[PDB]
């Protein structure tokens, strides 16, 4: 037979016949290498700490998503007050801000 | 002085600690748990082994009829069967066809094997811990039988040790435990006078030896057959050897936390749970003032290897310019590090070497000496092992193994949007500011 068993850090035995029993402690030594590309650096933490890089990762990417989100958001309503009271004149005359910061 | 420290409760893990003064040289404590036992109170309830069914010789009359005795033994039966013609070698024993009678009487024993091959069945409660430590404080080493409850001290060169309570009141015995052949089995048995049959208890005695015997094993009698001389009978099938068959592994093998189960007398060894509180009463004939001990200067540390392996992966080179020769309690504040060494020899000038171990893949810890803190750092590699054969001599902290990379990326990902955020909101508040003061 073939028998797998898993062996974390807390300890795992096995007694075999009439062998005494033997004890094995796990390690954390792989897969990947932290020091490396994020797809690595990925992998390294997601096989050692399972379900706490996938909460953390997308933690992440949600954040990051919504600060990019929020900014862009804040930076269209910005050029929009900058440049309607420029904007609807019947001439549309619009030298200044363009020339101040390039808003268009 | 007094010192009230906690040690994890993990047999065959040495364990440093110092202690520090105003105006007194530190002092190395080392605690070596050899041997961590649970002892609980057991009461005998009863004692089990395979019964042997006795019948008495059947009692013949010949043309002629009996009476039943009395019932005085344990599952005890009498009948008496009408109509039998028995024979025997020589030939017919009664001379009547009919009107005969038989007195068939059976009843249960102990097996004349129960003084060795028996299961004794116990209740047990009121655990109490003992600790076989080496102990090792201002280099007086002793060892001593400890026991873990709060009462009762150790004294030794003036020095008290109160250890315990323990932590956890957890316990691998349940209420009712069964021990057979060296081997101990959480069971949940029947009470004395309340077996039953082809189950474990059948047959029941107070002690191995006593006289009294509770038999519940549905022991019928049949009739015997047309001429012959026996007493049939039909039994549930042995409890004991039942049981032997369907017993599951014992506790030896079932337990948690990795203890270990010993018999005579009935405990637990080397359980991997809660702590010992130890409560330390130290004489100030042991302490050294801040002058008589040697005072470190001009030292620095270089992590000239390390792998953040379970057993001591990494050494530590520190460069000194002691005041003179002597000893430090060479100790690690912060819980980055745990350190082989709880003192380290010292001379005029030179360098010195500590066996560390460190769950850190980047490791950065304050390293206290004699009198010095120095600020060692370094970085530590993966070890080769995937497996060891020892528990992990360091701890692991929450940002243990967390690289450096990691920690870009995450601040570019967690700090820079904050940044993007600050912009926005910058360049907001700017634009209405603007506006505002551009209507007027
Ligand atoms: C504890 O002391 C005993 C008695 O000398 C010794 O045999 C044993 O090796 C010591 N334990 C350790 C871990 O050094």
């Amino acid at each position: 037979a073939v028998r797998n068993f898993t062996v974390t850090e807390k300890g795992w035995e096995f007694v075999w016949g009439n062998h005494p029993p033997k004890r094995f402690w796990a390690q954390e030594t792989a897969p990947g290498n932290p020091h490396g590309l994020p797809h690595e650096v990925i992998t390294h933490y997601y096989h050692r700490y399972p379900m706490s890089t996938i909460l953390g990762l997308s933690i992440c990417a949600a954040i990051a998503t919504v600060s990019v989100a929020a900014s862009t958001w804040l930076f269209c309503r910005s050029r929009v007050a900058c440049l309607t009271p420029y904007r609807l004149t019947p001439n549309a005359r619009i030298p200044f801000c363009l020339a101040v910061l390039c808003c268009a | 002085y007094e010192h009230a420290t906690t040690m994890p409760s993990q047999a065959g893990i040495s364990y440093n600690t110092i202690v520090n003064r105003a105006g007194y040289a530190p002092l190395p404590i080392s605690i070596t748990p050899t041997k961590i036992k649970l002892i609980p109170t057991v009461n005998l309830e009863y004692v089990t082994c395979h019964y042997k069914t006795g019948m008495d010789s059947p009692a013949i009359k010949c043309c002629g009829s009996q009476e039943c005795t009395p019932t005085y033994r344990p599952d005890e039966q009498c009948k008496v069967f009408t109509g039998v013609y028995p024979f025997m070698w020589g030939g017919a024993y009664c001379f009547c066809d009919t009107e005969n009678t038989q007195v068939s009487k059976a009843y249960v024993m102990k097996s004349d094997d129960c003084l060795a091959d028996h299961a004794e069945a116990y209740k047990a409660h009121t655990a109490s811990v003992q600790a076989f430590l080496n102990i090792t404080v201002g280099e007086h080493s002793i060892v001593t039988t400890v026991y873990v409850n709060g009462e009762t001290p150790v004294n030794f060169n003036g020095v008290k040790i109160t250890a315990g309570p323990l932590s956890t009141a957890w316990t691998p015995f349940d209420r009712k435990i069964v021990q057979y052949a060296g081997e101990i089995y959480n069971y949940d048995f029947p009470e004395y006078g309340a077996g039953q049959p082809g189950a474990f208890g059948d047959i029941q005695s107070r002690t191995v030896s006593s006289s009294d015997l509770y038999a519940n094993t549905n022991l019928v009698l049949q009739r015997p057959k047309a001429g012959a001389i026996h007493v049939p009978y039909t039994q549930a099938p042995s409890g004991f050897e039942q049981w032997k068959k369907d017993k599951a592994p014992s506790l030896k093998f079932t337990a948690p936390f990795g203890c270990e189960i010993y018999t005579n007398p009935i405990r637990a060894e080397n359980c991997a749970v809660g702590s010992i509180p130890l409560a330390f009463d130290i004489p100030d004939a042991l302490f050294t003032r801040v002058s008589e001990t040697p005072t470190l200067s001009a030292a620095e540390c270089t992590l000239n290897e390390c792998v953040y392996s379970s057993d001591f992966g990494g050494i530590a080179t520190v460069k000194y310019s002691a005041s003179k020769s002597g000893k430090c309690a060479v100790h690690v504040p912060s819980g980055t590090a745990t350190l082989k060494e709880a003192a380290v020899e010292l001379t005029e000038q030179g360098s010195a070497t500590i066996h560390f171990s460190t769950a850190n893949i980047h490791p950065e810890f304050r390293l206290q000496i004699c009198t010095s803190y120095v600020t060692c750092k370094g970085d530590c590699h993966p070890p080769k092992d995937h497996i060891v054969t020892h528990p992990q001599y360091h701890a692991q902290t929450f940002t243990a193994a967390v690289s450096k990379t990691a920690w870009t990326w995450l601040t570019s990902l967690l700090g820079g949007s904050a940044v993007i955020i600050i912009i926005g909101l910058v360049l907001a508040t700017i634009v209405a500011m603007y506006v505002l003061t551009n209507q007027k």
